């Protein structure tokens, strides 16, 4: 397949989605609730590009990159000023309920939602408004919930029921309180429940056993071992 | 009102004491004719045919072509499981025309399910029907039941071998259940989550299977289809858009009601020969055309037709064609603030820029309301509709949510300035530091 | 301790006969419980999601999902007052604040003696009758604020 | 005046750092800030912040 992002040409699969095509290539474009292993599911919009529809063409229409075919002979770009208005706009969205949390939250320096409110270019709060609040859960030994953090990006439920087949999460409530969890207070009862730090783009599912000793992912002296 | 059965289609059936009409006075006043030729004398994919030829739209709010809609199905054999949906919930704020049609013609509605049944080989159907609407639901049930009794419901119908079952599932009160593929989420007894499309629901809706989500009034509109004739639905009115509909105007008018009436008429012929014009000593500010996602019209956009292509042009939607008239006493900030409050918390969560940017035009809305409102806010407004259109968010929700906002901030800005009263400030000053005083 | 009745049960699978997936009757299965009990307890999520052979963690999502499905204790009565925007144009705000007065509660609260819940619902499709409001199966339209404490007392 | 005689006596463990006021800031206080919950601080008693709205409510 032929896609052309940016007046660039490139080879890519057709039967991949154009996020994952670009990502491949290089390529930035912010993501939150799309994962390689989960698929896509379109939730979070923060993977707008513009499409054209053809090489003449200069409107075009924002899509999701996740949610889009990497088609032979497609036209997208990522450095469009309206898709990139809209994904620093995403993030903004997202950052409006956000706690000032990130010092004493285990997921700093090691956060996806940092990274892609760095990669936007979103530094200026211009919300005044009250930020929604979340009691949390005890999730059990291994796992700390904080769901002021959420995103509601439903990547935890993506994974725990639909991948690791776990029964006891799950998402519940409505609009902006959303809430991702327990029906009530208990250990996760899956044995993959422990992937959920890494799936968790925030610092919502934390590793409790490295919250007692907590140091900082640039602190860190790592090796490529084996269990 | 003169309600003959070739221009008022729908509504001549009504009793004068708003009393429902049951099997014996519906059959008397020709009804499950249409069902009888369609069962014993039409192939499905015949039937198909000559509703789209008859030119049937979605009464929904979309409307879209039910014979295009119906042909989208597969013509695969081996898929022998297809289910009928009926969107019944109608919790669009202004709209209630599904209640008058299921409240006093039950069987009209059963008999629309039973031939669009036959037309798509759908061996099931569920009317997906609002909890508030227990008349409804108890009308709908006990004309089923009388269905069944009389051979119309269940297996072998008219001697033709085709089995359908029809069952009504009532809802559990959220307005997203309305969208289709939400529906559909809904009838699966999951939370009412919209989809994605592709794929669309002809060829993996309920349950993966095929699967076609039509309006009540759009399944009532069938029967007169095949009981008339294509060429007596055509000739009902000379519109792009064929057929009769039910319009109306609620508001402080003098007699808000429902009128079925062909597509074409002038919103100002509704508003003043059936609605009786305005209340006395109030002046007519603006409306919506249909419903609590429209955009807001002014005085005079009175004057063109209640048609599709009309409305969309004027920049707005045709949507239920209920009307909504707002008189100069009503603050178009509060009218829309109201809204606005609906439609975030009538937000499935789903995806980002309706689940988090309604509540900040809701804020943003409250303060302009209490004369607290900074520099900046109707422009966040203004780029709050413009990133919340379609294609932006997962679902057409909040399009409909942002186009009453946009509309208004258009034709009312006047009173959206207003409310901002005192200088932007989002820091408080801290001591020992010196701010970065931008210019 | 949740025990679902005889009843229940039977009216659950009743439900599940009407769909070729069990868990299409959750929504129902919830609403039985809550006409039999006023709302739906923590161990009715457990026994529906048992009965019907899906995880709790569905059953509690569906159950807060739906708005009409109550997790919190309502009173005997539940008045639920449309504050959509044809009501509003009809004037719902003296409605609202005729039974805030009368019943000397907010909206979302229970009355003292637990007989009436105050709820704002969304648009109840009777916008050509407004001001309306529900109580608990019934339907009154062309509300005032007068004849709000003489309908108030037909619930007793 | 940070003259030293031994060099190992230059590094300054908590206790020779952490002073009884707060300096040159007499009012900034992060946890006032921060949504995670501490002694006499709830979750939404932080500035800003709305009070948790819990999902078994009976609000729409
Ligand atoms: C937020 C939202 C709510 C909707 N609510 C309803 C509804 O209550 N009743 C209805 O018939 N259609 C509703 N629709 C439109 C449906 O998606 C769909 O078009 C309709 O149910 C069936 O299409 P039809 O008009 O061709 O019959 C809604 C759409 C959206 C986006
Ligand atoms: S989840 Fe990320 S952005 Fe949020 S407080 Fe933690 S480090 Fe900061
Ligand atoms: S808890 Fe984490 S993974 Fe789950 S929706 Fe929220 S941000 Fe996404
Ligand atoms: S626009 Fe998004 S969050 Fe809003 S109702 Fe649709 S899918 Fe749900
Ligand atoms: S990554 Fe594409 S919408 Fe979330
Ligand atoms: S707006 Fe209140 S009943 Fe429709």
């Amino acid at each position: 397949a032929t896609i052309h992002v940016d007046g660039k040409e490139y080879e890519v699969n057709g039967a991949d989605n154009l996020l994952e095509a670009c990502l491949s290539l290089g390529l930035d474009i912010p993501y939150f609730c799309w994962h390689p292993a989960l698929g896509s599911v379109g939730a979070c919009r923060q993977c707008a590009v513009k499409q054209y529809q053809n090489a003449e063409d200069t409107r075009g229409r924002l899509v999701m990159s996740c949610m889009t075919p990497a088609s032979d002979g497609t036209f997208i770009s990522i450095d469009d000023e309206e898709a990139k208005q809209f994904r620093e706009s995403v993030v903004e969205w997202l950052m409006t309920n956000h706690p000032h949390d990130c010092p004493v939250c285990e997921e700093g320096g090691n956060c996806h939602l940092q990274d892609m409110t760095v990669m936007t270019g979103h530094s200026f709060r211009r919300y005044r408004f009250t930020k929604r609040t979340h009691r949390n859960q005890d999730l059990g030994p291994f796992i700390s919930h904080e769901m002021n953090r959420c995103i509601a990006c439903y990547r935890c439920v993506r994974y725990y029921k639909d991948y690791a087949g776990g029964t006891d999460l799950g998402v519940y409530g409505a609009h902006d309180n959303v809430y991702f969890g327990r029906p009530e207070d208990g250990t996760l009862e899956s044995e993959f429940s422990g992937n959920l730090v890494e799936i968790c783009p925030t610092g919502v599912f934390t590793d409790k056993t490295h919250s007692e000793r907590y140091n900082r992912k640039w602190d860190m002296q790592f090796a490529p071992s084996i269990c | 009102i003169i309600r003959t059965p070739e221009t008022h289609p729908l509504t001549w059936r009504l009793r004068d004491d708003k009393q429902p009409v049951w099997l014996d006075e519906y059959r008397s006043k020709n009804g499950y004719e249409g069902a009888r030729k369609a069962l014993t004398g039409l192939s499905p994919d015949e039937i198909v045919n000559q509703v789209k030829d008859a030119g049937l739209k979605g009464r929904g709010g979309a409307g879209f072509s039910t014979g295009l809609k119906w042909s989208l199905m597969p013509k695969d054999e081996s898929m022998n499981i297809r289910y009928l949906l009926c969107n019944a919930d109608e919790m669009e704020p202004g709209t209630y025309k599904d209640r008058l049609l299921m409240e006093q013609l039950p069987h009209l509605l059963v008999e629309g399910m039973l031939i669009s049944a036959f037309a798509l080989k759908a061996y099931r159907g569920y009317i997906f029907l609002r909890g508030e609407y227990i008349e409804a639901a108890v009308n709908l049930r006990r004309a089923i039941a009388e269905a069944t009794e009389a051979g119309l419901l269940g297996k072998n119908i008219m001697g033709t071998g085709f089995d359908f079952e029809l069952f009504v599932h009532t809802g559990a009160g959220r307005y997203i259940c309305g969208e289709e593929t939400a529906l559909i989420n809904s009838l699966e007894g999951r939370r009412a989550n919209p989809r994605s499309k592709p794929p669309f629901p002809a060829t993996s809706g309920a349950w993966g299977k095929p699967t076609c989500v039509n309006n009540v009034e759009t399944l009532c509109n069938v029967p007169a289809i095949l009981a008339n004739g294509v060429e007596w639905y055509q000739n009902i009115s000379k519109s792009k858009d064929a057929g009769t509909k039910l319009m109306g105007f609620s508001g402080r008018v003098k007699n808000p009601g429902l009128w079925e009436l062909p597509f074409g008429t002038t919103a100002r012929e509704i508003l003043e020969d059936y609605a009786g014009g305005m209340r006395d000593g109030l002046k007519f500010k603006a409306w919506q055309p249909g419903g609590a996602g429209t955009d807001f019209l002014t005085e005079a956009h009175l004057d063109l037709p209640m048609e599709f292509e009309s409305i969309g042009k004027a920049g707005s939607r045709l949507g239920t064609a209920l009307a909504m008239a707002v008189d100069h006493e009503i603050n178009m900030v509060s009218l829309v603030r109201n809204l606005e409050e609906f439609f975030a918390r009538e937000s499935c969560g789903w995806c980002t820029p309706c689940r988090d940017g309604l509540p900040w035009s809701v804020k943003i809305l409250r303060a302009l309301e209490r004369g607290e409102g900074q520099p900046g806010d109707i422009e966040t407004l203004e780029q709050l509709c413009r990133f919340l259109g379609p294609g932006k968010t997962f679902c057409a929700h909040a399009p409909g949510a942002v186009e009453p906002l946009q509309s208004a901030i258009k034709y009312f800005r006047e009173e959206f300035e207003a409310g901002i009263k005192q200088p932007f400030s989002n820091t408080h000053l801290i001591n020992g530091i010196q701010p970065n005083l931008l210019k | 301790a949740f025990e679902l009745s005889a009843a229940e049960r039977e009216a659950i699978e009743h439900e599940m006969h009407h769909y070729e997936d069990p868990r299409a009757a959750s929504i129902e299965a919830l609403k039985i419980v809550q006409k039999q009990r006023g709302w739906v307890p923590d161990g009715a999520i457990h026994a529906i999601a048992d009965v019907l052979g899906i995880p709790a963690s569905d059953v509690e999502g569906v159950a807060t999902f739906y708005s009409q499905i109550f997790r919190q204790p309502v009173g005997r009565h539940v008045i639920r007052y449309c504050d959509s925007v044809v009501c509003h144009i009809n004037g719902y705000q003296g409605i609202q604040a005729a039974l805030e007065k009368k019943l000397n509660i907010k909206p979302g609260q229970t009355t003292f003696d637990g007989r009436f819940t105050l709820l704002p619902t969304c648009c109840l499709g009777n916008c050509d009758k407004g001001p309306n409001m529900m109580i608990d199966e019934d339907t009154h339209a062309h509300l005032t604020p007068e004849a709000i404490p003489e309908l108030l007392e037909r619930y007793k | 005046e940070m003259g030293e005689y031994k060099r190992q006596d230059l590094v300054y463990e908590k206790e020779d750092l952490l002073i009884s006021g707060p300096g040159k800031y007499p009012e900034y206080n992060f946890y006032r800030m921060a949504g995670m919950a501490i002694d006499g601080k709830d979750k939404g008693e932080a500035e800003n912040e709305a009070k948790p709205i819990d999902v078994k409510s009976l609000l729409p």
